[PDB]
């Protein structure tokens, strides 16, 4: 019954302020409300027991044998999560995790929050592989889940950590975008917050088959969140995508500023010139069908070996479909990239939409006069 | 509802979108048709006060 | 007791699974029901028990039968991360109880309480309103309500009685060691009707 009142009660006598956390948990437990001492545990590990007091191990052991039942599960990882965060020996720490996870009765949310921090640990340490297998078993469980809440935000913050510091910036863009997009609100700092926005914008511009520029301008966190280093930033973006070469050779120092753009320049240079054929027929085209060749040559300003590779390029990841015909020099499209999410994407369909209703109607009644015989 | 069938059929599909929570639990339709027994057509036809409207075979079904 | 239609009602919560009621909860209420069932059963057996869920999303894991086996089985198990949601388990009750495999039955709702109530003072005005005027009470053994909480459940049960042709009652087991499986002491073995 008592592992945890035993530990308690030594450490109760002495002490002030702490003293009294002992005193209520210990009532708690004799009288027999269990649940009431899972309300109290959550802040006594954030008060005494390494973190103004001491025997947190003596506590670990405590609560997991007993008190997996007694006390809630999701609060039996919980409590020392938090002390897993501020430690500064994660070898230590990582066995800690491995025992709690909790199954004990029905479904747990337990079993997630290991994941997210035994990944963190391990990126700490270096174990660059280890981190992301993590994020792999992470993601699986929560995205099976239809909806976002609390434990689902922690996932995208150890995803984007491990992906911007060794590079991947195909990698980091979804778990990024997602996490802007669903607006997230945890407990999360403004300055955790800037991180995210800063480096997924980076990170399309390195990117392929990334067209999802637009969104990312809509969503609150890049959108009401500024600085001076923001304003190169949000001028890449658009210089990347519609194809202004010149605008993005200058707002380039930003870079600089996290690490998941320093991997490579190879794509990064296709990737401008990728995105002016796919948005410059979304524009031009929507019931026409050709651009002229000559626009992509205007806004790639490089060599001319180069054109007809970056051209090609484009059709093979899935930002254009169509063909290039160089005997007339125009560009075909028989699609051209839906434009993610805007007010504006829905306007343009509707009006185009209302003008075809009005044929079906009218040739419908037409047809029908003639072969009345033919009907019956 | 409809000028044919008021049904539908449905099978549930999980497709992510990027304007609500990623990961959504929706209906994607899959195609109905019809059968029916021998005994049981010819059933069919005998509560009608007709055959049919259409059954997609000569000159006059066809284009009806 | 004698033509009753009853949804027993279990609370699984994170509050029931305690010390409470010693061994632990899951244990004790699970002899509780039976001797509700049983007691209803042993008047004249012609009364029937549905199962449902008072808690979250709710569940019919059964409809009118006899069967103690079902009420014994759920119980037992209890998720953590579960809470009680009273109206959603009045609304449900309600519902089931129309739709009868033997029909002829009033409708009465007989419900554990082991968790303090999770919903505003408008919300329990509400409830009691459409029991009235469906006539379909509800008999509650409440220790729930005392954890850290006030019986709210008190002056619905003054209320409800007399006009309804159905009772209800407000059974008081103290928080602590009382018991909740010694049922005979404290009546709700069998629901009474008003009329």
């Amino acid at each position: 019954m008592k592992d945890v009142p035993a530990f308690l009660q030594q450490s109760q006598s002495s002490g002030p302020g702490q003293a009294a956390v002992w005193h209520r948990l210990e009532e708690l437990y004799t009288k027999k409300l269990w649940h009431q001492l899972t309300l109290q545990v959550l802040d006594f590990v954030q008060d005494p027991c390494f973190a103004q007091g001491d025997g947190l191990i003596k506590l670990y052991e405590n609560f997991i044998s007993e008190f997996e039942h007694r006390v809630n599960p999701l609060s039996l990882v919980e409590i020392i999560l938090h002390v897993v965060r501020q430690m500064t020996d994660p070898n230590v720490a990582l066995t800690f995790l491995e025992k709690t996870r909790e199954k004990v009765k029905s479904s747990d949310e337990a079993v997630i929050l290991c994941k997210t921090a035994i990944g963190a640990l391990k990126l700490n340490i270096g174990d660059l592989q280890a981190t992301k297998e993590t994020i792999e078993d992470v993601e699986e469980m929560l995205n099976n889940l239809p909806g976002v809440t609390s434990v689902h935000s922690r996932f995208y913050d150890l995803s984007s950590k491990y992906y911007q510091t060794i590079g991947n910036h195909a990698s980091y863009y979804k778990d990024a975008l997602r996490f802007l997009g669903c607006v997230d609100i945890k407990d999360l700092p403004v300055s955790e917050q800037q991180e995210r926005a800063f480096t997924l914008g980076l990170a399309g511009l390195l990117g392929e088959g990334v067209f999802n520029f637009g969104e990312l301008l809509m969503h609150p966190v890049l959108e009401s969140l500024r600085n001076t280093d923001r304003q190169w930033l949000i001028d890449t973006l658009y210089a990347f995508n519609s194809g202004d070469v010149d605008r993005f050779q200058t707002l380039k120092s930003a870079w600089g500023q996290q690490p998941d753009l320093a991997a490579n320049e190879a794509q990064l240079l296709r990737k401008i010139q990728l995105l002016c054929l796919m948005e410059m027929t979304f524009t031009r085209p929507a019931n026409h069908r050709q651009l002229t060749f000559e626009e992509i040559a205007k806004s790639a300003k490089i060599t001319v070996n180069k054109v007809e590779l970056l051209v090609m390029k484009a059709l093979s990841v899935g930002l254009v479909r169509g063909s290039i015909d160089e005997v007339d020099k125009r560009v075909h499209m028989t699609w051209v990239q839906p434009r993610v999410l805007d007010l504006q994407q829905i306007k343009g369909m509707k009006d185009r939409l209302e003008l075809w209703c009005t044929d079906v109607k009218s040739m419908e009644l037409l047809v029908e006069h003639q072969a009345q015989d033919i009907l019956t | 509802k409809d000028l044919g069938l008021p049904t539908e059929a449905y099978i549930s599909v999980e497709e992510v979108h990027d304007d609500g929570t990623p990961t959504s639990k929706t209906f994607e339709h899959v195609t109905s048709e019809i059968g029916a027994e021998e005994a049981e057509e010819v059933g069919v036809e005998h509560l009608l006060r007709d055959i049919k409207d259409t059954t997609v075979g000569t000159l006059s079904q066809r284009i009806t | 007791m004698v033509l009753e239609s009853t949804m027993v009602c279990v609370d699984n919560s994170e509050y029931m699974r305690n010390g409470d009621f010693l061994p632990t909860r899951l244990q004790a209420q699970q002899d509780a029901v039976n001797i509700v069932c049983h007691s209803k059963t042993r008047s004249n057996p012609e009364n029937n028990v549905g199962l449902i869920t008072l808690a979250n999303d709710c569940e019919v894991l059964t409809t009118l039968t006899p069967d103690t086996g079902r009420i014994l089985s759920k119980l037992h198990t209890v998720q953590p991360k579960g809470k009680i949601t009273f109206c959603t388990g009045i609304r449900v009750a309600h519902l089931a109880l129309k739709h009868r495999q033997g029909k002829n039955h009033k409708m009465r709702i007989i419900a554990f309480v082991g968790s303090p109530v999770e919903d505003n003072e408008k919300d329990l005005v509400k409830l009691a309103k459409r029991l009235k005027k469906e006539k379909v009470n509800v008999d509650i053994i409440n220790f729930g309500e005392e954890e850290v909480n006030t019986e709210k459940l008190t002056a619905f049960v003054n209320t409800l009685n007399g006009k309804d042709g159905t009772g209800s009652h407000l059974v008081t087991v103290p928080p602590g060691p009382s018991l909740a499986d010694a049922l005979i002491s404290s009546p709700i073995l069998a629901g009474e009707g008003g009329a």
